[PDB]
RNA sequence: UAUUAUAUUUAUUCAUAUAAUUAAUAGGAUAAUAUUUGUAGUUUUUGAUACCAUGAUAAGGAUUAUAAAUUGAAAGUGUUAAUAUCAUAAUCAAAAUUUAUUAUUUAUAUUAAAUAUGUAUGUGUAGAUAAAAUAAGAAAUUA
RNA sequence: AAAAGGUAUUGUU
């Protein structure tokens, strides 16, 4: 509603206030086809973003926390085309670190 | 008793006389009350619904630059979506009030319209005239909702009124179509309304919902319009609110009245320290969660 | 409130209330203070 | 009118000398009176 | 409705919007209409 | 006999001991401290002799 | 750079003048599309099956653009409005302390009433010319001595 | 680059945003009634050095560019 | 005459309410009376 | 005290307590006390001095 | 200036800058086109530059 | 982890999304109090008379 | 209106006497009329670090005040200027409903908000001697200085 | 005096009202909160939102002192969250390319 | 009825005060001159005290909630702003338990820095009692 | 969650 108001003019205004209900469905416009219409058309999904991928270095720099304080990672996560699995925290092999 | 003396404060320059006789008592039998309250610049103005006395140019002006009242409300209710205000149940207020104003003149013509077995022929001028009159005095305030509603079912219509009567209807009570149409032309007559159509829909819609309860017609005349003692507004009879009918639903903390501000609370009054024990605000919040 | 009084140059409620200046208000330079300079008085010591 | 003829911007409105000499009567009747 | 604060930005993207002007069009009935449904939905940047 | 030295205390009263006020002058910030330049008439005669 | 001007941030683009209008303060933006984005640069294989201008009956462009007033309010905070550089004198500014206001910057005039009111400490210049005293400088005067 | 800045931004005492060739003479709106006539610049009158009397631009009501070099 | 009596707008909490009855007339023909209960002197005087 | 104003004022502690004196003493006496830090003038008045009796 | 964001160049006001200095083409109006064959030569002398 | 691979490839979002990798558990302990025996959760002994 | 700035131009002269006794030329080696001004600039805007040890000292700040006072002079002075006179300010036509309330005060000059020079009486230091005095008598509501 | 910039050039508000709309003038057993907005806090949420303060840069608030509230700098006077970011900034960032943490670590590599 | 769960877990040995005088300003080098180097009128009052001497901020969970949110309140708990008229009680070390309103270290290794607790082995053991649904993980009898 | 009295008139000390 708010923002079909801002999208109006002083010029519509004027205008479609001569009416005296035009200026009230130019607001409430979107409201009207709900209170009407037995339908939601939003029913957005999920999000789904762009990649942020370091371009020049092949990593995604992923934040994570738990405690909101105590422990607070990041994963930079490569691509790797040689099949080679191998996962490290804190710069040591992943079992060694995780025991 | 180790009796307690309190010296009167004396007004100054600084602690004028009205504060320092409301804000102080020195009659310790009133200490650690409470909080009282009153109304200034515009609360008392919003509260006491005195109506500015009107004058002639400069009133007009004020007066005739309004404009369509009913939306500049609702433009005010919804700027509150805007970044730099926030939604309020203050300005939405307002806006019922203004939307509401012609609840009077409504529940009254609603009540003649559906409650009155045998109104006459009130397409007829001559009780159009008693209806026009009428409601044109329950608008303007000069007549109560009761006293208007017996003056028009009193006022003069036609000599042997049953003898007529008991001829054209069974059990008296004529259809309703010619009443209706007769107080929608009323209030498009006179410019109850702004915007024509809500005269029409408000008289239309509250009949439907009333339409709906056991003894839809009958009202109870003490209740039925204004007098000393009446219904809540959700139990008005062609009122606005009986759509509105629901209630709330609880579930208290253990300690729930202990954080009655802890909460995403709007303060009008904020709290300070002198009042609050560990409160920290509306706005904190202890617990975050990550998000861009 | 006290025979040990309020001071007046650490106390916020003080220095903010409206006899004074508040913190959001942009607590710049109110008048510059020139003293020193409209008449200065002359150098005498106690200790000559 | 704006508002409803049986109260006033203070309470109830007193109608006989029964209000007017008891006004508690108009402010207040059981511990869940509201305005 | 575009994002004004980093809210509604958590509901929003481009491929998302592609599902609702789909519904636009879908609900649409003349084709000299879905012509300007879908000159906006091209227009706006839509991940079609 | 001079003007200025007006009363900046109250009479000594009991709104000193009931109320915050403030029993001296709240020190100001922008305010240089005093020091001491300038020469006397008979130091300015010196000089001109 | 070859800049072109001594003060901007992008001294080496021009200034590209623009087009005068006598309507000076009657331009008209729309505002659904502020930057034009909307619009036919060329005609289209899809321009064909365009339904006429029949029930387009309140071309939303036409009911959108604003007046270039309309965007902003000059509100109290343009009438108390601080200024953005350090101001020569505020002397005029009979507006400035019942009427709402108060300088962004202290002004060049108060802050030269607040240089000159108070000296320079001579600790201040670090001259140096000699270099360091070896011997005498730290065992000089028991009075003026480095504790 | 401000064209004919050497008597614009330079020279025009105003900056080119004031006017000055007008009078106080009284027209009858509210609000340009509300400026008295005032009676002409005093003919022999030694005038400070920031004001002027006001009859042109170069001697304006408030002389604006200073006397430094 | 003004009076004076005491409301117990709960068990702890009373007001005085000053109770006025005054009469305002005009021996042109149109005179009435009202008596008004309210907790100041000048409210309870306009209430009347 | 004695730059800005003329005289070097009590506390505002002793102040209090003078006022008093000067009311208490207004409505009423005889509930005083002679604590001094030194006694030989009062006990000594100068030549003259005979102090007043009251009623 | 009316739009989202004016760039730090669109605060300045509509002041007479040089680069009007030379076109004899428009006189005091530019007519039709002729303000857009002017920005493309405003183009042309900074493919010059 | 959730939000590297959203990062680097994003429609895999939806299944980390509808998985709850990318949900944030907004917990943390009580905080350090000294009207806690432990600092966390216990009062103190309480006694009646 | 708060002082002859470019006394402020005369800071820069110890600093032109540091770069002297750097480049060699002595101060002593000067004329003794303008050695006048430059003794007085010295003495003026010009302190050793222990004088400004101890230039704030309580009593000479009071020295600074009764000199002041005998002299005839505690309006430019801090603890002995009494401004009583508080200013008001510009009511509003368009919004008269406010009891309009502050959120500062500040002891600025009195010819920042001032009655015009036509809508004040003539000449004032002369024609019209106007002091602000406190009332002998009570005031409940009302100033006391009137 | 020193009592004397103590002083007020208004004449005061006088107390002539009656208590605000739903103000929580104190019946019998009324447990009675004199903060909360009567009408602003009961308005629902499904409406309102959990907005305290404006959706806007945090850092335009500033944490009051003394009063459980958050004040702005500038008294008031807003800017939105759309001028503490680059023209049509993706999710406000201060350059679209990456978050808090991507752009740090773009740049140690 | 619905807008939705306490019957589980961990707990109980609890203590620290001492040796009387609160009444005021007094500028010092790199400054055009004060011995003001070293500024000498005693003794007319009395409350915050060992003693009556008003006020003003804590502890305490039992039904405004689920989403983008916190499981801590006003009813005032010693020191505080108008009642006077018993007495100096105030830490500069080394100190005297009767005060309800307290979480102690549990059997491989036991005195080094202002000195630093020598008592109570006992079948986890009477009675009544403590805490908690919060980054931990709990599940079913509403007024 | 819903209905309750006073010889008291800050009112069961």
């Amino acid at each position: 509603m708010f923002e079909n108001y801002k999208l109006m003019s002083r010029a519509t205004l004027i205008a479609d206030s001569a009416d005296s209900y035009s200026h009230f469905y130019t607001v409430l416009k979107d409201f009207a086809r709900k209170v009407a219409g037995e339908d939601s058309r939003h029913q957005i999904g999920v999000r789904i973003d762009e990649p942020e991928v370091d371009a020049e270095t092949g990593i995604a720099v992923g934040r994570g926390c738990a405690d909101g304080e105590k422990y607070q990672f990041t994963a930079l996560l490569r691509e790797n085309r040689d099949h080679n699995g191998a996962i490290t925290i804190m710069g040591k092999p992943m079992a060694l670190v995780l025991d | 008793a180790k009796r307690r003396v309190i010296v009167p404060i004396h007004p100054t320059p600084n602690y004028p006389a009205h504060f320092i006789k409301a804000s102080f008592t020195t009659d310790p039998l009133k200490e650690k009350q409470k909080a009282r309250f009153s109304s200034g610049g515009e609360a008392m103005r919003e509260v006491q619904m005195i109506p500015k006395n009107l004058e002639g140019e400069r009133s007009r002006r004020e007066l005739m630059s309004r404009g369509d009242t009913e939306f500049e409300a609702l433009v005010e209710f919804i700027q509150g979506a805007s970044y730099d205000q926030l939604i309020s149940g203050r300005r939405f207020k307002k806006v019922y009030d203004k939307l509401s104003e012609n609840d009077d003149t409504f529940v009254w013509l609603c009540h003649t319209a559906m409650s009155v077995l045998n109104p006459g022929d009130v397409r007829s001028r001559l009780v159009y005239n008693h209806l026009r009159t009428l409601a044109e005095a329950v608008a303007n305030g000069e007549m109560t909702l009761r006293t208007a509603f017996r003056f028009y079912e009193s006022a003069v219509r036609s000599p042997a009124y049953r003898e007529i009567a008991k001829r054209q209807m069974e059990g008296g009570a004529a259809t309703r179509l010619a009443g209706i149409s007769a107080a929608a032309d009323v209030m498009r007559r006179m410019g109850l309304t702004r915007r024509p159509m809500a005269s029409y829909f408000e008289l239309y819609q509250r009949i439907v919902e009333r339409s709906e309860a056991m003894t839809p017609w009958g009202f109870p005349p003490l209740f039925q319009f204004e007098e000393r003692l009446s219904l809540e507004p959700r139990l008005k009879f062609f009122s606005r609110a009986s759509q509105q009918a629901l209630e709330r639903r609880r579930r208290g903390h253990i300690m729930s009245a202990y954080t009655t501000l802890q909460g995403r609370r709007i303060f009008w009054i904020p709290p300070t320290w002198n009042r609050a024990g560990r409160f920290l605000g509306p706005h904190v919040t202890l617990y975050p969660g990550m998000t861009p | 409130v006290g025979y040990t009084p309020v001071n007046p140059d650490t106390s916020p409620m003080l220095a903010y209330s409206q006899y004074h200046w508040h913190y959001n208000l942009p607590q710049g330079m109110e008048r510059p203070h020139g003293v020193n300079r409209t008449m200065t008085a002359p150098y005498q010591s106690a200790h000559s | 009118r704006q508002h409803d003829s049986g109260v006033n911007q203070y309470g109830l409105k007193p109608v006989n000398a029964y209000d007017f000499i008891n006004p508690t009567n108009l402010v207040n009747f059981g511990r869940g009176t509201s305005f | 409705l575009e994002p004004r604060t980093p809210r509604d930005w958590l509901q929003f993207s481009y491929r998302n919007l592609a599902y609702a002007y789909n519904g636009a069009l879908r609900a649409c009935q003349s084709f000299p209409e879905m012509l300007v449904c879908y000159k906006e939905m091209k227009q706006r940047g839509v991940k079609v | 006999m001079l003007s200025q030295n007006v009363a900046k205390t109250t009479v000594p009263s009991y709104y000193m001991i009931r109320t915050n006020l403030p029993q001296r002058k709240p020190q100001n910030q922008w305010e240089g401290v005093y020091y001491f330049g300038g020469i006397t008439k008979r130091q300015r005669h010196l000089i001109l002799l | 750079i070859w800049q072109r001007r001594y003060h901007g941030p992008e001294r080496t683009v021009g200034d590209e003048s623009r087009r005068f209008s006598p309507a000076s303060l009657r331009r008209y933006i729309d505002v659904s599309d502020p930057f034009n984005e909307k619009k036919s640069k060329g005609e289209h294989f899809l321009d064909k099956y365009e339904a006429a201008r029949t029930s387009e009956v309140a071309a939303g462009k036409y009911r959108t653009t604003k007046q270039i007033t309309e965007i902003d309010q000059w509100t109290r905070f343009d009438v108390s409005r601080a200024d953005n550089f350090r101001p020569l004198s505020i002397s005029h500014r009979r507006d400035y302390i019942r009427l709402g206001y108060m300088h962004r910057y202290t002004p060049w005039e108060w802050i030269a009433v607040q240089e000159a009111d108070q000296p320079l400490i001579a600790e201040q210049i670090r001259q140096d010319n000699i270099g360091t005293s070896y011997f005498f400088s730290l065992n000089r005067y028991w009075r003026y001595k480095a504790r | 680059q401000l064209q004919s800045r050497e008597r614009l931004i330079l020279g025009t005492h105003g900056a080119g945003v004031v006017q000055h060739a007008s009078v106080s003479q009284p027209l009858s709106v509210n609000f340009q009634s509300s400026v008295t006539v005032a009676a002409p610049a005093a003919d022999l009158f030694r005038t400070k050095v920031h004001e002027g009397t006001g009859t042109s631009g170069k001697d304006p009501y408030l002389r604006t560019l200073p006397n430094q070099e | 005459a003004y009076d004076m009596r005491v409301v117990k707008f709960s068990p702890k909490d009373h007001r005085q309410w000053i109770y006025c009855v005054l009469y305002v007339g005009s021996g042109k023909g149109i005179a009435g009376w009202g008596r008004a209960v309210a907790p100041s002197t000048q409210e309870a005087k306009k209430e009347a | 005290d004695m730059t800005v104003h003329g005289t070097s004022l009590p506390s505002t502690y002793r102040m209090h307590k003078d006022i008093n004196k000067a009311q208490r003493n207004d409505r009423k006496l005889s509930g005083n006390r002679f604590r001094v830090l030194c006694s030989s003038g009062a006990k000594k008045p100068p030549s003259g001095w005979e102090p007043i009796p009251d009623a | 200036y009316f739009k989202p964001f004016p760039g730090f160049r669109d605060f300045r006001l509509n002041r007479m800058y040089r680069d009007v200095e030379g076109f004899s083409l428009m006189k005091q109006r530019p007519e039709f086109l002729e303000w857009e064959l002017f920005t493309r030569y405003r183009a042309h002398h900074q493919q010059r530059r | 982890i959730a939000n590297a691979l959203v990062k680097l490839l994003p429609l895999t979002r939806i299944p980390l999304k509808k998985s709850g990798l990318l949900s944030v558990d907004r917990r943390r302990e009580r905080g350090q109090f000294p009207g806690y025996l432990d600092g966390k959760k216990v009062k103190r002994k309480f006694a009646k008379r | 209106r708060f002082g002859n700035i470019n006394v402020v131009e005369k800071k820069k002269i110890p600093l032109v006497l540091a770069q002297m006794d750097d480049l060699g030329i002595p101060r002593a080696h000067l004329s003794r009329p303008l050695m006048d001004e430059v003794e007085d600039a010295l003495r003026k805007f010009h302190i050793y670090k222990s004088r400004y040890y101890e230039w704030g000292r309580a009593v000479k700040q009071f020295n600074f005040i009764e000199f002041r006072r005998r002299n005839g002079w505690m309006y430019d002075l801090h603890l002995m200027k009494n401004t009583t006179k508080q200013v008001g300010p510009l009511r509003d036509f368009n919004q008269p409903d406010a009891t309009q309330a502050p959120v500062a005060t500040v002891e600025i000059p009195a010819f920042f908000n001032e009655r015009p020079a036509w809508e004040q009486p003539p000449l004032e230091e002369t024609l019209y001697v106007t002091e602000s005095r406190e009332r002998y008598d009570d005031v409940r509501s009302g100033d006391i200085y009137e | 005096y020193y009592w004397s910039r103590y002083r007020m050039p208004t004449q005061m508000p006088k107390f002539d009202g009656p208590a605000p709309i739903a103000a929580p003038q104190n019946m019998n057993s009324t447990k009675t909160n004199e903060f909360i907005d009567p009408i602003d806090d009961k308005f629902p949420l499904s409406i309102r939102g959990p907005l305290v303060r404006p959706d806007v840069p945090e850092d335009q608030y500033v944490d009051s002192w003394y009063v459980c509230t958050s004040m702005t700098h500038h008294l008031g006077d807003y800017r939105p969250w759309s001028a503490s970011a680059p023209p049509n900034a993706y999710r406000f960032r201060p350059y679209n390319e990456f978050d808090a943490k991507g752009r740090e670590y773009v740049e140690y590599m």
